[PDB]
């Protein structure tokens, strides 16, 4: 017996909130990537790169966001890298807004960014995703799986593990609505290592997981247990972010040193 | 480190 009283109300409202802050730090949301993928939109189609020829031609007529390297593999990871820089900086601008986050201790916010950020571009990953490969350049662009998967070693394997899971996430046919709420969730999460003061942590947890329950049930009349599914891919995340360091220190153990992103080398 | 520099500033 659910009922619309005064407490669901205010969950409501939480969840709108999320959403809209969600919709002003992140531009490219689910729906607009969605739409483009798809080919319902009026907006520009985006260039594909799906092999070496048309990579280059990428690169140079339509340029994008990725001394640069002679190799290709070493251009698209360092591209990759330095977005995931600037992501960083909309997760946190995001996570300002969650009710309660910036009223916690200093370190203790640093900290759940720190271990929430991975998890968090794999999820929103999943967004730019279908079969076939991925939206780059803020949409402008769209790269193969498979060209992916063809890069020399110990490059090829890299984005497999989000592409994989992508695939099983996507089929979940979550929208920005649900997606603001989960992401808060995985932000509030009260068993990262260091953390000084893990009960207001948790406090903002249930109310979180409270909204992410209710907008579940509300959105998605034909699946009765997707909060719990969901729940479970916070369990699975991990394992991309695990897999994701394993690969990262073969990477740094093998490959040149490749550039600092500017802010970096601007913060030393 | 530099993770953590990059949050801190952003927070700020
Ligand atoms: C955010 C993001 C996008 C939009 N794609 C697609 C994508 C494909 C191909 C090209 Cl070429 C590409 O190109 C850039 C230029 C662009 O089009 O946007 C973009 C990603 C692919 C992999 C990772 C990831 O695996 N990220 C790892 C490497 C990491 C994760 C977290 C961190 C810190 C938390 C330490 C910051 C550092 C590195 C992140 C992203």
């Amino acid at each position: 017996h659910m009922q619309l009283n005064p407490e669901s109300a205010d969950l409501r409202a939480l969840a709108k909130h999320l959403y809209d802050s969600y919709i002003k730090s992140f531009p490219l949301t689910k729906a607009k990537a969605r739409a483009i993928l798809t080919g319902k939109t009026t907006d520009k189609s985006p260039f594909v790169i799906y092999d070496m020829n048309s990579l280059m031609m990428g690169e140079d007529k339509i340029k994008f966001k990725h001394e640069q390297s002679k190799e290709v593999a070493i251009r698209i990871f360092q591209g990759c890298q330095f977005r995931s820089v600037e992501a960083v900086q909309e997760i946190t601008e995001y996570a300002k807004s969650i009710p309660g986050f910036v009223n916690l201790d200093l370190n203790d916010q640093v900290t759940l960014l720190k271990y929430g950020v991975h998890e968090i571009i794999y999820t929103m990953l999943a967004s730019l995703m279908n079969k076939d490969g991925v939206l780059i350049s803020e949409g402008q662009g769209f790269m193969t799986r498979e060209f992916l998967k063809s890069l020399r070693k110990p490059f090829g394997d890299f984005m497999e593990p989000k592409f994989e899971f992508a695939v099983k996430f996507n089929a979940l046919e979550l929208d920005d609505s649900d997606l603001a709420i989960f992401i808060a969730v995985i932000i509030l999460s009260g068993d990262r290592p260091g953390l000084l003061n893990v009960k207001p942590i948790e406090d903002i947890q249930d109310n979180l997981l409270q909204a992410l329950e209710l907008q579940l049930k509300l959105n998605h009349p034909e699946s009765s247990q997707l909060f719990a599914k969901l729940l479970q891919k916070m369990t699975d995340l991990r394992q991309i972010v695990t897999e994701h360091v394993q690969l990262l220190q073969v990477i740094k153990k093998t490959e040149t040193d490749m550039s600092l992103h500017p802010l970096l080398q601007e913060i030393y | 480190m530099g993770l953590e520099a990059i949050i801190r500033k952003a927070l700020m």
